[PDB]
């Protein structure tokens, strides 16, 4: 159960990094589209 | 996670085809 | 002469120049953003 806990934590960490990257990218697209206006 | 990755990939695969 | 006043231009040529420059900058920045996301992969 300890090993399964650390494995779940690792997959959650990879997903969290990918989510923060795509989130910031979408925010930058929205900033550019609003600045062009 | 895998689905999201390939989703991002194909959308990126769409974008130079617009460029 | 009235029929040749019909065409489609009304602004002063300075305003035509402003519009042309602004639209050139718009196409430049949009192509640059799309090229940025062409090159950038958030994933590996």
């Amino acid at each position: 159960n300890h090993e399964a806990a650390t494995c779940l934590e690792d997959v959650v960490y990879r997903g969290d990094m990918l989510l923060e990257k795509i989130q910031s990218a979408l925010a930058d697209i929205a900033q550019s589209q609003l600045k062009t206006r | 996670l895998e689905r999201v990755i390939e989703m991002i990939q194909n959308c990126l695969a769409s974008l130079p085809d617009d460029l | 002469k009235l029929i040749s006043t019909m065409p489609g231009i009304h602004l002063s040529p300075e305003q035509q120049q402003q519009q042309l420059q602004s639209l050139r900058e718009q196409v430049r920045t949009k192509n640059e953003l799309l090229q940025k996301y062409k090159s950038l992969c958030m994933f590996e």
